[PDB]
């Protein structure tokens, strides 16, 4: 009797039952031990030396710390140009103000929003969510293809008289809205935005096209960034102070370790022609017989 | 339960080219939501070495450990970059049983044959049953190896949790 | 020399009377091996205090 | 919590009304009124929208 | 004759109290 | 301090919440809310090293103590 | 009929001349049955005293100097009908809590729970009494979170009586330990202690009750470091003498509410002070994240329900107006946070107040700091405290509290269909 | 009735008198080196840790000496 | 035993000081 692999498998049962943790002690999840495995007949030869546990905790030190240490340089670039400037800051966004109010006391909630921003940062925030884009696959030719387009010399009459038809005044903005009466923090906020055409200033609405009503509210103050890295700072008011974010300081593999944007593959119930409307979820669940 | 005997054998049959070891799991309420498992498409994880990057790149030196200089038009690299990050990932077997149970009970109710030392019967809502691999270069292995548990959502998003090789081998490779 | 952390564990930390001492109060005495095998928290008189105050309820019951 | 709950009212402004305290002071009869604002709410003898 | 690693037994949750 | 402007003039208003922003905020009210921002705001891990310096001298000599029977 | 004994509950919770050290010998005590019973003839004196002086009766105010009142001293040392009293209490107690489950109806147990568990949540063990003692037997289906993480490791928690231990004490203001009393509450005084607190004190208190911490760290060693205690025997030549030996605090305190005329002062100084050694910790508050049951968890799985409960305090229905300097009050859930007593406790909260007065309201409509107000994740909603505002003070309106908590799951519909309800 | 300004691109908030520009300077200077915010998640999982490898010389300590 | 009870406590506080 050639007796199958899978008989004894079972038969000979499990070892024991070992829970871990993860190294955040979020998680708990559970590892049996079964001893058909073929981890037992291979007889392996262990041992940690602290030297290697001492450089694995510093390499996961610096792959939990590529992110606050972004934030901690977009914080430094914010007071590099406050002090570059001198302190005098243009209105980038469009809204009205008064002559006779109380300035000292907007520049004095600045500074108090600009403290509980950097208490609050987080690996959910704004430049982490514009990042995410930025990393993924046809990034490079859509931008190569977007400069080129922007770097097109005046068009003849030719391409005009014969050619093909010429041709994104809005754009996709995330934000970082912090406020002071009631010291809370919002996070993930995605704010739709374009030019008013009566002026020069930005118009932000929501994807509704709510047009996003908290710049009127004289306590809370966000930070924007854009899809191409350009950076914005609003206090009430509509002034702001503008810069780019510098990530040069920072590796290449440690940024893609981290949040580099995910590639999917195909499952079932999935087209394989490419981008149509695909049908639901599988959606293996418990509340139907499982067929 | 019926992965972990399939994922056993495929890392017996693969062992040769790579070194992988099977690591049999389960996932519960302590871990993701029932709304999160339900949906769940499939799981990833990576063997990340001791001391440095992981084991989907050359050992020695690459072409990423440049900065990425803040360009607009290569941001990160290129597609390279991308290239290898989605090389070093390995794609592991994936079973959820989305309705509650208890796990020696459930083992007891299939064929298998669980002689615990005493009765930690462990209760949950829904079982996930995943089975990862864990490398060792050579035949030995050291314990400042980590893994990355990374929970995939046909939305896009995704979870990671992190943990190392030592906690996980702390008794069972000292009890051999 | 114990006489020293003795003498500081009770004039500084614990902030007693002098009339009350090591001698007449045996309590004292034995729970000052327990306090000089620690050194910090001579910031916190209070639970100092309050272990002294514990040790001597403990100590006058029938029980 | 229990030292920032003196702290918690070191600010003088409100917190808004809970939509389910909001559906409290209307009497038994004028519930079904259009006045009540709260009835894009109730959906359900189950559950709170 | 075994108390005496009792001892650091106390002393090492005395600073766990203590330290953490 | 105060802000300058472009325009000269001052332009009156007779916007919606609905249409475009404009900070509209009485005194008592900035003041209030300036109080209520100004007023909702190691070694010792050197310490437990060093403690923990002198527990090794305390179990070195439990280690003198140990090796004489 | 038990008329006579709510009657006197109702006027001795709403009387604002409570005796204030009643109120800090709770958290002396724990319910901690060693504690209690080296307190015997100090808390019989301050019944019987205190009742004979002032008509309202005593230790209404906390759920565990009821019952082990009601156990320990039916020796005859308190004349009967106080004993009759506290007796008619616990039987109120025992009677709504054979209303509020379905005795004809329950047997056998269905998913390894009661079958009573589910067709009244006071009878679930996810449900907590606020002004929580012990830990609970039933810990399975629940995940006890101090500041970030749940406690579900055993090993967060450990304490000792009289062993002279400094650390707990020196760490007593800490979150990420606490320090359990080593003894789970069986699920029937779970039941009835959840009844007490869920129940009888609110609707009896018309949402007037508090809740308050002592930082009685420092409120023993400026209280019993006077050197009558430490000096003391294993004198009287005037009262003031002995005024003057005890301190002033503790002569504000007990200058009747214990004093006979068979023990003096000094003596019954010594009787309080020979139960420090059972000190607990300071007062912190606790999450409960509990999941439903499987009766309920087919609808909405993700589903995390809090519920913010309290560990070594008191539930008060007074200000204490001679603790005003080493109280803290916490108001935490819609039942238990009386403005009034914030206010004359705490000076923030009365500034608070007296900005908007609108929110003196005893109807829940007092806003709960940000880690309490979480409405739509209590079991107890803005209709039970909306009902407990109107309520009267009779003892259908306790029953109608008890039975205001059927659950709404299909075991549920079934029990409580199938008895004709 | 309201009187009010509509924006511009030329329109400057200028810098509050540098008397408010100097404690600026100040709180960024005092935060350059101090909590990263970094290494604090390394300080909860080396406290963890330790307190787990001490538990466990606690109980080394326990049953090796029997 | 006695001496390999010294020794391994000495070694571990020995790696006890590469956490901190």
């Amino acid at each position: 009797d050639e007796v199958a692999r899978t008989d004894e498998w079972k038969g000979a049962g499990v070892s024991r039952l070992r829970e871990v943790w993860d190294v955040q002690h979020r998680v708990r999840l559970r590892v049996l031990w079964y001893v058909n495995s073929f981890w037992r007949s291979r007889e392996l030869s262990y041992d940690d030396h602290e030297v290697e546990l001492y450089r694995a905790l510093d390499a996961y030190r610096a792959r939990i710390a590529v992110e606050y240490v972004l934030i901690r340089a977009v914080r430094d670039e914010i007071y590099a140009v406050l002090r570059r400037d001198g302190g005098a800051l243009p209105q980038r966004f469009a809204c009205h103000v008064s002559r006779n109010m109380s300035w000292r006391v907007v520049w004095e909630l600045c500074r108090h929003a600009l403290a509980l921003w950097m208490d609050w940062a987080d690996v959910r925030s704004c430049i982490i969510k514009a990042l995410t884009p930025r990393l993924s696959r046809g990034a490079a030719a859509a931008a190569q293809r977007a400069r080129r387009q922007r770097e097109r010399s005046a068009p003849k009459p030719q391409e005009l008289l014969f050619g093909p038809r010429n041709e994104p005044a809005e754009q996709t903005w995330y934000a970082d809205v912090v406020r002071c009466v009631r010291a809370q923090v919002d996070l993930g906020v995605e704010v739709r935005a374009a030019r008013c055409p009566r002026t020069g200033l930005w118009i932000v609405r929501d994807r509704r096209g709510r047009l996003r009503r908290w710049l009127s509210q004289p306590e809370v103050c966000v930070l924007y960034v854009t899809p191409d890295l350009d950076f914005y700072w609003v206090l009430p008011g509509g002034f702001a102070v503008s810069s780019r974010v510098t990530l040069h300081g920072l590796a290449q593999r440690a940024l893609r370790d981290r949040f580099q944007n995910f590639e999917a593959v195909l499952a079932r119930g999935m087209h394989v022609e490419a981008g149509r409307q695909e049908p639901e979820t599988p959606r293996v669940s418990g509340r139907r017989l499982p067929f | 339960m019926e992965t972990h005997l399939y994922s056993d054998l495929a890392f017996e049959a693969r062992f040769a080219d790579d070194e992988q070891l099977p690591l049999h799991l389960v996932l519960d309420q302590e871990v993701l939501s029932n709304e999160e498992a339900e949906t769940l498409r499939y799981v990833y994880y990576r063997n990340v070495d001791s001391a440095g990057r992981s084991t989907g790149r050359a050992p020695g030196g690459d072409e990423d450990d440049a900065p990425a200089s803040d360009d607009a038009e290569d941001a990160v690299g290129g597609d390279r970059a991308f290239d290898r990050e989605r090389r070093t990932w390995q794609r592991a077997c994936f079973r959820v049983l989305p309705r509650p149970l208890e796990l020696l009970d459930y083992l007891r109710q299939s064929g298998l044959t669980v002689t615990l030392e005493k009765e930690q019967r462990v209760r949950m809502f829904y079982a996930v049953f995943t089975t990862l691999g864990l490398r060792c270069p050579d035949n030995r292995l050291s314990g400042a190896q980590t893994l990355h548990l990374r929970l995939v959502w046909p939305d896009g998003s995704y979870r990671d949790w992190e943990f190392l090789a030592r906690d996980l081998l702390r008794e069972e490779m000292e009890a051999n | 020399k114990r006489d020293e952390k003795h003498r500081h564990v009770v004039n500084v930390v614990l902030e007693l009377p002098t009339e009350i001492s090591e001698a007449t109060h045996p309590v004292l005495a034995t729970m000052l091996s327990k306090y000089t095998r620690m050194s910090s928290l001579f910031n916190d008189k209070c639970a100092f205090k309050l272990d002294l105050l514990r040790m001597v309820a403990v100590s006058r019951t029938r029980r | 919590a229990a030292r920032r709950i003196p702290h918690f009212y070191r600010v003088r402004r409100e917190v808004p009304r809970t939509v389910n305290e909001m559906k409290q002071d209307f009497v038994v009869t004028d519930f079904y009124k259009v006045g009540n604002i709260t009835l894009y709410t109730e959906l359900h003898p189950f559950f709170d929208f | 004759l075994r108390q005496l690693a009792q001892s650091v037994q106390d002393t090492i949750q005395h600073m766990r109290f203590l330290y953490l | 301090s105060l802000l300058h402007t472009f325009w000269r003039l001052p332009v009156a208003v007779f916007f919606e919440p609905h249409e475009e922003n404009v900070l509209r905020c009485p005194e008592r009210v900035l003041r209030r809310l300036l109080e209520d921002a100004a007023v909702t705001m190691d070694r010792v891990r050197k310490r437990y090293l060093r403690q923990e310096l002198r527990d090794l001298g305390h179990r070195v000599q439990t280690y003198c103590e140990d090796l004489e029977g | 009929d038990y008329e006579e004994t709510l009657r006197l509950f109702k006027t001795t919770v709403t009387s604002p001349n409570y005796p204030e050290l009643c109120y800090l010998v709770d958290v002396l005590v724990h319910g901690n049955v060693d504690a209690f019973l080296l307190i015997r003839t100090f808390v019989a004196r301050c019944i019987v005293n205190m009742f004979h002086t002032r008509q309202l009766l005593v230790f209404a105010h906390s759920y565990a100097l009821v019952t082990l009142i009601a156990e320990h001293l039916a020796d005859g040392a308190l004349p009967p009908q106080l004993l009759f009293h506290y007796r008619n209490l616990v039987a109120v107690l025992r009677l709504v809590t054979r209303i509020s489950a379905l005795p004809g109806l329950n047997n056998g147990q269905l998913a390894e729970e009661p079958l009573s568990a589910y067709v009244n949540a006071l009878h679930d063990h996810r449900l907590w009494p606020p002004f929580v003692t012990h830990l609970p037997r039933n810990m399975e289906g629940v995940q006890v979170v101090a500041d970030r993480q749940p406690l579900n490791p055993a090993n967060i928690e450990a304490r000792h009586h009289g062993v002279s231990d400094v650390p707990r004490l020196g760490a007593m203001d800490a979150d990420e330990p606490l320090f359990v009393d080593d003894y789970r509450a069986t699920d029937d005084e779970w039941t009835l202690q959840k009844v007490f607190y869920l129940c009888l004190m609110p609707a009896m208190t018309n949402n007037r009750a508090c809740g308050l911490g002592l930082n009685l760290k420092t409120l023993l060693v400026d209280l019993f470091y006077r050197p009558a205690f430490l000096l003391m025997p294993a004198p009287e030549d005037s009262i003031a003498a002995q005024r003057q030996a005890v301190g002033e605090m503790l002569t504000e305190l007990v200058e009747d509410v214990a004093t006979d005329a068979h023990t003096p002062l000094l003596q019954a100084c010594r009787e309080l002070f020979l139960a420090v050694q059972f000190v607990g910790e300071h007062v912190k508050v606790l999450e409960v994240r509990a999941p439903l049951d499987h009766a309920q968890r087919q609808g909405l799985p993700d589903f995390i329900s809090r519920q913010h409960v309290l560990y070594n305090g008191c539930c008060v229905v007074t200000a204490p107006k001679t603790l005003i300097e080493y109280s803290l009050p916490v108001p935490f859930h819609r039942f238990y946070s009386n403005p009034t007593i914030c206010a004359a406790l705490s000076d923030d909260i009365k500034r608070y107040v007296t900005e908007f007065p609108h929110y003196h309201r005893h109807d829940g409509g007092f806003p709960l700091p940000t880690a309490f107000a979480h409405e739509y994740h209590n079991w107890l909603r803005s209709p039970f405290s909306r009902y407990s505002a109107t309520c009267p003070n009779v003892l259908h309106s306790v029953m109608t509290l008890a039975a205001m908590l059927y659950k709404i799951s299909p075991v549920s519909l079934v029990l409580q269909t199938k008895a004709h309800i």
